[PDB]
């Protein structure tokens, strides 16, 4: 059983860059490759003594990358595994879609195509992107297209990220979002919204760290991904593989977006403080100070939930808690789906990155669940879309590198039938 | 008008009464002995701790 | 307007703005270490510096640069003549990047202290040249901006 | 890997440009002989976008020079970092234009600009993946505005997908040197709306009340004005130059500040500039650094933005920051003066940070807006220009050379529709 | 907790230089404005390792200014901060109102309101000036009615320094005086009193310098601010901040005058003989012998009286003297208030000056309370002001730039009035 | 299993606060890391009344500080046991009240006591069930008085069915701190009679004489008068947390002594208290108790019982002593000085006994009498309101804020009434 990572853009390689720090932490792999069975789902064990990931970074700027190759992790990457293009996409769908694309993706599924070969029990794919740049967006959507095409039946999980509401800064990130959700709609079997003024405000709100770069996203989100793949990594109680988010949570093959959520986000010394208990971190894993999304649930209606549970958890209590959600009313759910919960528990505890400012945890939970108030976000993306495109503001770029017009009216209109889809699925 | 001169013209006119008894900033001195430790490291008056 | 200007000696015509300028040399020693009757305001008879030991590391530093960093420019009557631009592309000193020299005693770099290194609330000289931020961050030191203040 | 080639023309681009290469090179660490002597290797790996190696670690710049006046030559030469210009690069008239756009467009050009194009296409095909080129010269010469434009002209229909930056300087009638400068300032627009991809607007007046208001300066020398856009420049660019965490090139500033083709006129500005007493009291935070940047009196261009409305902005930030401090801080700044910006486009303000700061900062910024404000500023010129056309007075110095009076209808036509479209998006 | 301070005129500017000299030793800041939480309500830290004062000196004669701008304290103060006029308004309370006012208090205001962005947690403003000259009286007054409008709910702590009855130095300070008072009432929240022959006789008897400057005075003035804004600076067994005055001084909203008090101004010889305990320094701080104003408060009745008590202080024994001093009938209090007192007691004892008089004692006492002699003073000012305004000398000045005889006679009946209210609340 | 939360307001509050969970960490023996180094098992069985355990046996107070300004909070966290505290619950403004009764009730308390009501509601469905709540504060203070009654209100408003200790410093006139002291004081009775179920009136005057007389001590700093509260605090409530032969909990204590809903106020001394010179010469017996206990030099109040009469009285004893001659001595007590007891009530002293001491002591004893003589103090305190009211001294500092008139009359009115039934029952 295997999961090999993609990560694609500027973003892409920079969560990958804090994700793989984390995973080396937990399995106890030097920074230079080998150790001082459960890290075989991650790192290949090549010759005698030396561990090298199931991964690609990618990126048409070299910049970052060879950052990367420069990096404290310049023996652990293979060389070849982190790809550079020459030249930016440059925030732009149609540079990053059909121009550097074309060069690029051949290079890339002939690699990953023998990643694959040199795995065994492989679960699918995980990716890692940005829809607000060029590259994430135009390139991303290309490979995913592709991949699609070769394999399809196995799952394809991704973590991406949307365009904060408020908090933005580029300008034509509604145009990349729009484009690029026309294809993660058919194409990824499900997705996991991420914006970044909701880490902001969990930043400054529980870890109380008032001036946060990128890193402390990178590094939190890392703890979720990691918290998301315990199950095939550890041995648990009750372990659920990454085939149950297919199931268990997409009950319709165009409503496949989910809101996450973790905790406890504490720092060191509200650790000591605090007697961590599964009932109020259960608690605190539903109010939107804790969504990884901005967006409020209250305006919405639940249709399926998942909890990750990490450390020292029994099902006792974890079942008195979600029997205590159930009966709440302040949240509701859809009356057409009433067994809205699956469970899932790994006995190993989240570790902490040295220098990292969240605490030793007993227990952790990482909730991830559906909703129709992502319902509401496409349409608060929508309505901004258009106002730019009645004055067809932006065009010509999209148009002299190769796209019409009609791209930008069937995403439009597409997203107009998404939100006809969630306003009679909600009701 | 020159430092010399002008020093020496007070080193003069220091036995004057007025001159001890009027300093212009400094004030009267008394030329009292101390017990050596009241000025700088111990500080005047009764002392009971507090902190 | 374009009229004459006065000498940076006399204290007019934005004098202070040059006073405080870094290729500027007075001839004559400055109020904080003169010594004698004869010229004594008020004020700085009365409020000189307190601490002796400050007033060492003070002439420590104005006796090894400024005392005789110029002299060819002083004149006869003891008033330095201004330096005279020539060429077009003559500059003056640094203006923009001020800070080019970090971390000293003189006015002229900064005067931090060897804890607070690099902080928010204070800052005018690059803590670390040439350090990335996700560098640092895999290195797993803590990012120094975001250590609180009071 | 990504090239920029620079051009300077005239006697202003010649000595801003040499400003420019003295500036980059501190900052690649690399003397004024011409040998690296840095420390970190973050300086060492970037040094391609800019420099060749020549023999054991000679790193020469990619520049060409363009002019037709020995003097400018030796002005070149003769000041520090002058040692580091390629010989061959010195392509070189030598009659001299002087204040007039025919000579700089018609008869120097036509023997002058053959040889700049051998340089410029050997120093091209040098290099393997170019992001473009970056020209800085003037409007109000001859020599500057005629050849530079028509160079402009000539590699735009050679090389029609790279991208082209110009710093060009505009005349202002306060600080108004030339008599014919509404002459050569018209034309030269008239090329640069359909030729020049994107242009940053400069000019001494804004230069100089910036000098005296904020840096405090007595002698302000052309030096200091020269290292002021040298700042800028190099502020512009220092996202190819180094690693940070949201790299951000030309093209990317190009598509995020240009709705339409034809509206593609900046304004620039730099932070911090504190008064020489100042410096050391002033303290280094984001909020600070945006009250600057946000100020009208701030802009290096005779244009108060408050006159129109933003349409885009772009803020390019150096230094090892917080971004949330920095993506607030636009958010407040765009809702705190709400009506100064257009309605149908939200999230005008595109941001981008690197983790370099300049040599002797410790944390920069630089500002490049697309406002509707410079609508103004071409009227002040349209307006002159109209005065002299309608006396016929100094064109005899024109009709003499091969120009007709078609071409300055033509100019004053664009000049209109251009300032009648920024003032229709008012 | 921050405060800033301001300095309007030629004494004023000349106190402060004093206080920030006594500032700087209480901290252990060295003039050069570098260190070798408690200095966080004065000196703010910016620029490399320096704690910039808040504070601005404002002048309009160059002189003292520049003087202050070559002295020792070149490198403390912010360049930008000492805002210096280019020529007087020499002594003419409508000079400095209307003439020279109308084009300095616009950019004193605004320097105003960017330090107090930087500040924070801003407490209150503290004003120096003395209203007999022109420009601490007239644009003073301009300067406090503008700040008023800005924030006007903010406690503005007013220090004055009134003109003696017989020692005096100006001829036309009746007239600065009446025109002074007349905003000094609707604009001041708390104003303390403090003349020149009572610090005069102070230096005379206790202090036994016999030819005092204006250092001298300055000096021990500084050393009474700072030791009523101790409690601020340092944590105390019973501390209380700038608003407490305001409650417990001024039981009426146009009765807030302060005679201020200091013990024990004694010297290094008169300190190795005198026991210096609490019951005597309290005594000490009760007789007119060692006040800050020349008034006879034995022809008065306190109203509110407040004692700072600095230094090695027990609770047991200041309510001990506190006790006695209640007990005692040479002084008498109102009929309305029986607790007519209101200790404070912190534990940093107050510092010596290099070159100053006062020998180091383990506590001191500043008493600030509040009576009707100082309604005895304000009729003592009106009868010399009337006196020269019956022949209307010296009015062509004030005529011939710009004011008139309305505001004469109206700031004239707003004395009157204010005496007829002394008389109506001591009953 | 009965639950007491403590709430702390003021800075007279705070640092009695830090005083006494000093005092019960010290009983429980756990140290001010919050682990336990004690020796025998009757300490932990207990400590659920007053703490929670987080992780591994590390052990928090249930208590909330609350203030306005955050130099009580660093005096806190200075010193000893201040890093056992909860640092979220130091639910903390910033403005300042400043002895003004109409900002602690009116304007500050507005936006933070939401604040605290979620923290004190977190911390009271936290447990299982609650026995009452626990506040210590003052009445002469701004932010102690005015804040800590309005949390009073909001309290009783939403458990009406739980207990509630207040204990309070009164001003006394000889030691008057603030000159508002009547001012606060009216006011915060007025809330206190209908809100609090009992409130334990102290005041410094008392202590200040306890410390000449009996401790004979050189200079009686605050933390030695803290220390004393302290201990009269562990005192009535070590009936919960330690077993004995006739235990009372803190409702039974509460029937016994009020008999009707309006007459709670409660003078409260402790004993022994004896100065170490002293301390070998006397022995601890059950009647050298007593004689300490009903001195009237040991009361805890400014108010002569024997100028006034008992309704009940209350007497805590600790340690391994004689229940017969528990009852005999109060008996005697009873039975000699007939006068000071109330006639229509038998059986006036409710007495309990617990089995564990104090550490270092053999026995001890705590007394709480609800006497009639508490009227002279509001009496003391009423002619000071009046005095003041009449010609409407310090009265636009509360005016201008929201406060009417009609608030002061109501305050004199509900003060009047009660000393007037005082008399009544006397
Ligand atoms: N949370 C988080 N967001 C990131 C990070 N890196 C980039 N982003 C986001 O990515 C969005 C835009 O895409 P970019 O990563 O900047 O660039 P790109 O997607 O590769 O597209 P190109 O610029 O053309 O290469 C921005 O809004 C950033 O907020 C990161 O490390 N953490
Ligand atoms: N206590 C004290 N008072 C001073 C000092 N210097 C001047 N004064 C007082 O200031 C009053 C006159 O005002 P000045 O400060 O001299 O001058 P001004 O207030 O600026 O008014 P202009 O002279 O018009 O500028 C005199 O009555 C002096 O008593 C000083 O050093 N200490
Ligand atoms: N900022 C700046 N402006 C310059 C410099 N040199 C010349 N200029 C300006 O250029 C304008 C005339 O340009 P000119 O030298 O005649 O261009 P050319 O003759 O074609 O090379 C004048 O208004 C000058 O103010 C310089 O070094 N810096
Ligand atoms: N026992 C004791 N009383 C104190 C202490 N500090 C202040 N007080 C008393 O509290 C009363 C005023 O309370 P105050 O501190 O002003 O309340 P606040 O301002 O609202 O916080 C005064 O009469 C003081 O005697 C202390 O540490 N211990
Ligand atoms: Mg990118
Ligand atoms: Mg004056």
């Amino acid at each position: 059983r295997e999961v090999i990572s993609i990560h694609i853009g500027q973003a892409g390689i920079q969560v990958g860059n804090a994700c793989w720090e984390l995973y080396c932490l937990e399995h106890g792999i030097q920074p230079d490759g080998q150790m001082p069975d459960a890290f075989n789902t991650f790192f290949s064990e090549t010759g005698a003594g030396k561990h090298v990931p199931r991964c690609i970074f990618l990126d048409l700027e070299p910049t970052v990358v060879d950052e990367v190759r420069t990096g404290t992790y310049r023996q652990l990457f293979h060389p070849e595994q982190l790809i550079s293009g020459k030249e930016d996409a440059a925030n732009n769908f149609a540079r990053g879609h059909y121009t550097i694309g074309k060069e690029i993706v051949d290079l890339a599924l002939d690699r990953i195509r023998k990643l694959a070969d040199n795995c065994t029990g492989l679960q699918g794919f995980l990716v890692f992107n940005a829809v607000g740049g060029g590259t994430g967006s135009g390139l991303g959507s290309l490979l995913l297209e592709r991949l699609s095409v070769d394999y399809g039946k196995k799952s394809k999980l991704g973590f991406t990220v949307y365009p904060s509401p408020q908090v933005s800064t580029a300008v034509v990130e509604p145009y990349n979002s729009v484009l690029s959700t026309h294809s993660l709609l058919e194409h990824t079997d499900v997705a996991v919204m991420l914006d970044n003024e909701a880490i902001y405000d969990i930043c400054r709100r529980s870890l109380d760290i008032e001036r946060p770069t990128y890193t402390n996203l990178n590094r939190l989100i890392a703890q979720v991904i990691s918290s998301l793949t315990a199950s095939l990594r550890f041995d648990g109680a009750l372990n659920v593989d990454i085939t149950e988010f297919q199931t268990n949570l997409v009950p319709y093959p165009r409503i496949h977006f989910m809101l996450s959520s973790y905790a406890p986000i504490i720092s060191a010394e509200k650790a000591y403080h605090e007697q961590l208990s599964v009932a109020e971190i259960t608690n605190a894993a539903f109010e939107p100070a804790s969504m990884m999304v901005k967006c409020d649930p209250r305006h919405g209606k639940y249709m399926a939930c998942c909890l990750m549970y990490r450390g020292d958890v029994v099902p006792k209590d974890v079942n008195a808690s979600v029997a205590t959600i159930k009966t709440k009313r302040t949240i509701q759910f859809v009356d057409w789906c009433p067994t809205g919960f699956k469970c899932g528990i790994n006995y190993q505890p989240p570790t902490v990155v040295p220098g990292g400012d969240l605490a030793k945890v007993q227990r952790a939970v990482c909730m991830i669940s559906n909703s129709t108030a992502i319902g509401e976000i496409f349409s608060r993306l929508d309505h901004k879309f258009d106002l730019m495109y009645a004055k067809r503001a932006f065009v010509h770029w999209y148009v002299g590198e190769g796209m019409e017009e009609g791209e930008f009216s069937e995403a439009r209109e597409d997203l107009a039938a998404l939100e006809k889809d969630f306003e009679e699925v909600g009701a | 008008d020159s430092e010399l001169a002008r020093w020496k013209l007070e080193q003069a006119e220091g036995v004057y009464a007025s001159a001890q008894r009027e300093p212009l900033g400094a004030g009267y001195v008394r030329g009292h002995r101390l017990p050596e430790g009241l000025g700088s490291e111990r500080p005047f008056g009764v002392t009971y701790d507090a902190r | 307007d374009g009229g004459p200007s006065y000498n940076a000696e006399t204290c007019m015509q934005n004098w202070a703005e040059d006073r405080r300028d870094k290729h500027y040399k007075s001839g004559f020693h400055p109020k904080e270490l003169r010594r004698s009757t004869r010229y004594d305001s008020e004020y700085s008879a009365r409020f000189k510096p307190t601490s002796a030991d400050y007033v060492g590391r003070l002439t420590h530093t104005y006796n090894t640069t400024s005392r005789f960093e110029g002299l060819t420019r002083v004149g006869t009557n003891g008033i330095a003549a201004p330096v005279l631009p020539k060429r077009s592309a003559d500059t003056s000193g640094e203006h923009v990047f001020y800070a080019k020299d970090g971390y000293g005693p003189t006015p002229w770099m900064d005067h931090t202290a060897p804890t607070a290194r690099g902080r928010f609330w204070v800052g005018t000289a690059p803590h670390v040249a040439h350090d990335t931020i996700t560098h640092s961050t895999l290195r797993s030191e803590p990012l120094e901006f975001q250590q609180r203040c009071p | 890997m990504r090239e920029i080639v620079h051009i300077q023309g005239g006697q202003c681009g010649n000595q801003i440009g040499a400003k420019f290469w003295e500036v980059v090179s501190d900052e690649h660490g690399i003397d004024p002989t011409g040998t690296y002597h840095g420390d970190s290797d973050l300086q060492l790996e970037r040094i391609n976008v800019y420099f060749n190696e020549a023999t054991g670690g000679r790193y020469v710049p990619r520049a060409i020079l363009m002019d037709l006046e020995p003097g400018t030559m030796d002005s070149v030469r003769s000041g520090p970092y002058g040692q580091i210009f390629r010989p061959d690069n010195f392509v070189f008239g030598q009659t001299g234009a002087g204040n007039n756009w025919a000579k700089g467009h018609y008869t120097e050009g036509a023997e002058l600009i053959d040889s700049v194009l051998d340089v410029v296409r050997k120093e091209a095909e040098s290099c393997d993946c170019l992001q473009g080129f970056q020209v800085c010269h003037s409007l109000g010469g001859g020599t500057g505005s005629g050849m530079g434009t028509l160079l402009i002209s000539k590699i735009r229909e050679e090389y029609p997908d790279r991208m082209m930056l110009t710093f060009s300087v505009v005349p202002s009638p306060k600080v108004s040197d030339t008599v014919v400068e509404p002459y050569n300032a018209t034309l030269s627009v008239h090329q640069l709306v359909e030729n020049a991809d994107e242009c940053m607007v400069l000019d001494n007046e804004a230069l100089y009340d910036i000098c005296f208001r904020t840096l405090k300066l007595t002698t302000p020398t052309f030096g200091d004005l020269n290292h002021l856009i040298s700042a800028v420049m190099s502020g512009i660019t220092c996202c190819l130059r180094f690693p940070g965490q949201l790299n951000a090139d030309l093209r990317k500033l190009a598509v995020n500040l240009i709705p339409f083709p034809r509206l593609h006129f900046f304004m620039v500005g730099f932070t911090p500039l504190t008064s020489r007493g100042s410096q050391q009291y002033r303290a280094l935070t984001v909020p600070e650094l945006t009250q600057q940047m946000w100020d009208a009196k701030n802009m290096m261009c005779a244009a108060d933005p408050r006159h129109g409305r933003y349409l885009t902005a772009s803020a390019l930030f150096r230094g090892r920051m917080s971004t949330k401090e920095v993506d607030e801080q636009m958010l407040n700044v765009q809702n705190k003066n709400s009506s100064y910006f257009v309605e149908w486009i939200p999230n005008n303000v595109k941001s981008s940070v690197c983790d370099i700061p300049p040599k002797g900062l410790k944390m920069s910024a630089t500002f490049i807006g697309n406002s509707t404000a410079i609508q103004e500023m071409f009227k002040r010129v349209s307006e002159q220009f109209t005065a002299m056309f309608r006396r016929k007075a100094f064109l005899h110095w024109y009709t003499g050379e091969g120009m007709d009076e078609m071409e300055f209808t033509e100019a004053e036509s664009n000049m209109n529709d251009l300032v009648s479209e920024y003032q229709q998006y008012q």
